[PDB]
């Protein structure tokens, strides 16, 4: 599903920017 | 409403700026977006041209599925600022390149599936983070 792999993306690099500016 | 206008207003003016090159709390929000939506950008231009392809927007108008991708997103019941910044992120890419096929493309109605998902579907969480006050805050840096 290109659904799921969009969203993962998303996911990937959303919370790869929050965990950044959390720490 | 407030919160939906200014979102919108914050959303829309800096998705404009991307695809051409051109209150307080908003200039605050325009400011820390153009910052932080860059850094999003560069080192995700492989990435986002893949979603991009994947998602096949035909037109300014062709904003059904990024909706139901950005509803996906938010599914699992996490929220978080980083989410959301890479979704309006993905909005300006995705506005640079309607642009570049269509000169006089509208961004609005993409700022407005952006501001929809963000607002009405996380309504009440933005108003505790005190709205564009906690993006601000989150990314703030010395
Ligand atoms: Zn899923
Ligand atoms: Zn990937
Ligand atoms: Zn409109
Ligand atoms: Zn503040």
């Amino acid at each position: 599903r290109p659904e799921i792999w969009i969203a993962q993306e998303y996911r990937r690099i959303g919370d790869e920017f929050n965990a950044y500016y959390a720490r | 409403d407030d919160l939906y206008r200014q979102s919108l207003e914050i959303i829309s003016r800096y998705l404009r700026e991307q695809a051409t090159g051109s209150g307080a709390a908003g200039r605050r929000a325009l400011e820390t977006l153009r910052r932080v939506g860059d850094g999003v950008q560069r080192n995700h231009e492989t990435a986002f041209q893949g979603m991009l392809r994947k998602l096949d927007i035909k037109n300014e108008d062709d904003v059904k599925s990024l909706s139901r991708v950005m509803i996906h997103v938010f599914s699992d019941g996490v929220t978080n600022w980083g989410r959301i910044v890479t979704l309006i992120s993905f909005g300006a890419f995705v506005a640079k390149h309607l642009k570049t096929i269509n000169q006089e493309s509208c961004i609005e109605p993409l700022a407005e599936s952006i501001t929809d998902v963000l607002v009405r579907t996380k309504r009440d969480w933005l108003v505790k983070q005190r709205g564009w006050d906690g993006f601000v805050e989150f990314f703030h840096v010395e």
